[PDB]
């Protein structure tokens, strides 16, 4: 019962706010419980390089706990050297940093669990926020006031209502369906989706959505496109110069899924030429973004159309409380030997997929 | 990179087996896919009504398209040094991707085995050994 | 047959965008139509000072057309000098700049019309956008990227979800009711309203809203407050230091109604002390905002919590097209002598109210 | 801070005492003025009755007498100061369409201020009653 968990260092910000659970200083709010229970807890942010605290303790550890906002990469190299490992937890949602194929093909006896559901509302709200900010031209308008200007015609000339627009999502899982739900009362012209599997007929009708089976047919009729899909072959590098030339002229694109689904230099060129009128979201490749990444400085012809943020949509204080509670629930199912996990939380039960 | 420059110069200046393999894969690529598809569906009659992930006329044509993708990707690998472009473009999350589509992964492996047999049969004994290693790299990721 | 309309000068922006109808260069898109009839059209932005083009032609004009984004103040003095005036049109919604009481009590035969409905969706979308930007802490997040930084903990420590919050509107007319409709699928804890008149019971139940009859009881239970009310006695200066001290500690306030409903220096002090966590909106007093207006530089303790813009929510290109069509419809009802106005558009019909 | 304002304030401090005597009566007898005037209002406008009755409640009747207190305190402020400007800016700006949206008959609010004028000036000298009467009239004129 040795436990290693890696989180980022929040510095002075950790003392300002006690509900900032997912950091090295505050330890997901479970440190006192683990110590009372007789377990040993190593907490560190030092995860890169062969001389790292993480590597120093992995040959020993029984449990490793990770976060997608500072991921420890659980490589086969590290997996072979981890002789006592029985359980990997994601305090959040997202497991691209773990070699699930290796574990499953080798048949190792390692369970892998995440707190599924805990991030979906927060991301969906961030999509709605970014669409309104781009379509209504908010960023240059707030800039005028901070800078002590006032010139309405310069803002109004590229501002629209979202009412009456056609809106499409690439991906209709938990996050994309919740985006569609929140858009219904804004009176769009139509809602559309593309996905490798159909939504059930009852779910389609609740939001008035129509399935489009061809990706190029989908984007060619949309004023607004949002990406809510996983990263694999056939989605990696999907948003390139060729597909971008099928978009309507002057629409808006939002991506809070994975940065590598886009070709970074190609969307920047589309924004400068006017093929796109704006781009926004919070995911990058590489991540964290280098200081010279092209998405930092790109603009449209009027000097706006950029609504990027760092990667934080799933880390609001309401979301942090949910996976503090979810991590302790998972750990206790293990400690007790009940193994009464929530079915939706299991992504690998002793190196095996379920159902 | 110096190691990459070296593998390119070898194609230009040294051995000609990579050139011969590429000549065959481009020159009869349509015959390789048509002949291998016939053999695949005889060994895996799951062009049948039930599951049949490839049941339609339309879904059968999508299957043969994917076979064309892997043949063009293996051709690129032969021309270049190595298998790195094969891994990063054709194998990324391929097991989870096909699983979400309903298509059985071990049947995709069998399709690449069938393309290996037809293509290799048109080559010299030595060229067929060299080409065969590239097909095997794909088969191993799906079986 | 003689018409004066006053709009702002848009300068070079007018040539960039044909649908920017409400400006001096583009003339609401109805020049040519007016010239093809037998009418004379004066267009000017020069409305202040007794030496003005507006005053130059008031003694003679048959019709005056105004906009709430650059209003010509139709004072009793000007009304006395306007010997031929028979019709005042607002190309938009909002008639505070016209002395309706003087026209009505004196019994002058001047009718007054606006194009009602044309602005309400645009303003309601701007309220939804501002609530999300403040609650989720967007402004400092985008600033990190523009400035080539990356520090997630400094953003996350003051970012929340809108799900599960209690939200109240002061005023439940056309705009406030459309705000409530768009909030329903975001899963708030409860929706509340205050108004001098009750909503019908079917309308209350469609959005799950509860009437609160006392203004201090309303704000004391709300996490988010939005103002959607007209300006008069007992609304003027309503948001002052005493009422602000009844708000919950650390909530958010949004105002796209009228600036003078707030005491400007009092809300700035509340934001600095932490009584409010953020303030946003697009309306000011005085307006346009002086370069030293306190709402430009005010921030909360972390340097954020400000989402002000200049006054533009009702001036998107979609709203401007509606204004242009509605103005020509009103003018034609007058020119033909049918006077078949839409009932909702009438505020005064020959100097008196209708019912 | 304007020279005309300073002049009006200094007059209250240094010259005439009629503004001082008027304010003594309005503050000292304020509760009797409202109670007596409300009785007279409801005898002249029995629309404290079931139907319309904008003031039909025991609760709504108390809200009406609250508004009467507002205008008496605002007239008191005006007497102490130079002038009627604060009465205009605080009590009369949106009034009328405000009361219209409440269902309150505007001419009945005017009548309430007439009734306060009669009780208040009845307690004053002849000269003080003429000076004070002009401030009441300024409110009545905006509502009738
Ligand atoms: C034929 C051997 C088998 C078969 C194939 C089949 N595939 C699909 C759908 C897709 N195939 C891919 C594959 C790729 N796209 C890429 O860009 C790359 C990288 C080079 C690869 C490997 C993708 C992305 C899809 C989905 C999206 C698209 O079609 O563009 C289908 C259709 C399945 C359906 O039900 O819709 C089929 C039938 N199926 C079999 O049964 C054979 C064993
Ligand atoms: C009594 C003479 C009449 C009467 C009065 C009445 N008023 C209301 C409600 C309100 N009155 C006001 C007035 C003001 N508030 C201010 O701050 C100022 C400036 C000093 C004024 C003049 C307001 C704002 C309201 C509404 C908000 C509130 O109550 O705070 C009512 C209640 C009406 C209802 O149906 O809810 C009543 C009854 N009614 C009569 O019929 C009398 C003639």
């Amino acid at each position: 019962m040795k436990i290693v968990l890696v989180l980022y260092d929040a510095g002075k910000h950790a003392a300002d706010e006690e509900k900032l659970y997912g950091c090295t200083e505050n330890k997901l709010g479970i440190a006192n419980w683990l110590k009372d229970q007789g377990h040993e807890l190593i907490t560190t942010s030092d995860k890169e390089g062969g001389n790292s605290v993480l590597d120093q303790h992995i040959p020993d550890a029984d449990i490793i706990i990770t976060t997608p906002f500072h991921p420890a990469y659980i490589t086969k190299e590290r997996i072979d050297k981890a002789k006592k490992l029985k359980l990997v937890v994601v305090a959040g949602v997202g497991s691209d940093h773990i070699d699930l194929d290796y574990i499953n093909q080798t048949g190792k006896k390692i369970s892998v669990l995440e707190v599924t559901g805990s991030n979906v509302v927060s991301v969906a709200e961030h999509v709605l926020m970014t669409m309104l900010v781009l379509v209504r031209n908010f960023v240059p308008a707030h800039e005028q006031i901070i800078n002590h200007d006032w010139e309405v015609a310069a803002i109004a000339k590229d501002a629209y209502d979202i009412e009456g627009k056609t809106i499409a999502t690439i991906g209709a899982g938990r996050i994309g369906y919740r985006v569609l739900e929140r858009l219904v009362p804004f009176n769009p012209k139509e809602l559309l989706y593309y996905d490798y599997q159909a939504l059930p007929k009852d779910a389609e009708e609740k939001v008035g959505a129509r399935r489009v089976e061809n990706i190029e047919e989908l984007v060619a009729q949309a004023d607004i496109v949002t990406i809510n899909a996983p990263l694999h072959a056939g989605t990696k590098g999907l948003i390139n110069k060729e597909l971008l030339s099928k978009f309507k002229k002057g629409p808006w694109l939002v991506n809070p899924a994975r940065g590598a689904i886009c070709v970074a230099e190609d969307v920047a060129a589309a924004l400068e030429s006017g093929q796109l009128r704006g781009y926004g979201g919070d995911v990058w490749f590489p991540q964290p973004a280098p200081k010279d990444h092209p998405w930092r400085d790109m603009r449209n012809k009027y000097g706006a159309g950029n609504a990027m943020t760092p990667h934080y949509s799933g880390t609001t204080l309401d979301a942090q409380t949910r996976y503090a509670e979810g991590t302790k629930n998972i750990l206790e199912s293990f400690f007790t030997g009940k193994f009464d996990y929530r079915p939706q939380d299991i992504i690998l039960l002793n190196g095996e997929y379920v159902t | 990179s110096p190691g990459e420059l070296d593998r390119i110069k070898a194609f230009v200046t040294s051995g000609e087996s990579r050139l011969r393999i590429a000549e065959t894969l481009t020159g009869s690529r349509e015959r390789i896919i048509k002949s291998a598809g016939d053999a695949l569906f005889q060994k895996r009659p799951d062009v049948v009504s039930p599951g049949g992930n490839a049941y339609g006329e339309e879904m059968t044509a999508t299957c043969l398209r994917d076979m064309d993708y892997y043949l063009r990707l293996i051709t690129y690998g032969v021309v270049a040094g190595d298998v790195t472009p094969i891994e990063e473009i054709g194998l990324v999350g391929v097991r989870e991707m096909y699983k979400s589509l309903g298509t059985p992964v071990d049947a995709v492996a069998q399709a690449v085995r069938e393309m290996k047999a037809v293509a290799t049969g048109m080559m010299s004994g030595d060229d067929a050994a060299e080409a065969g290693a590239y097909f095997d790299y794909v088969i191993g990721a799906m079986e």
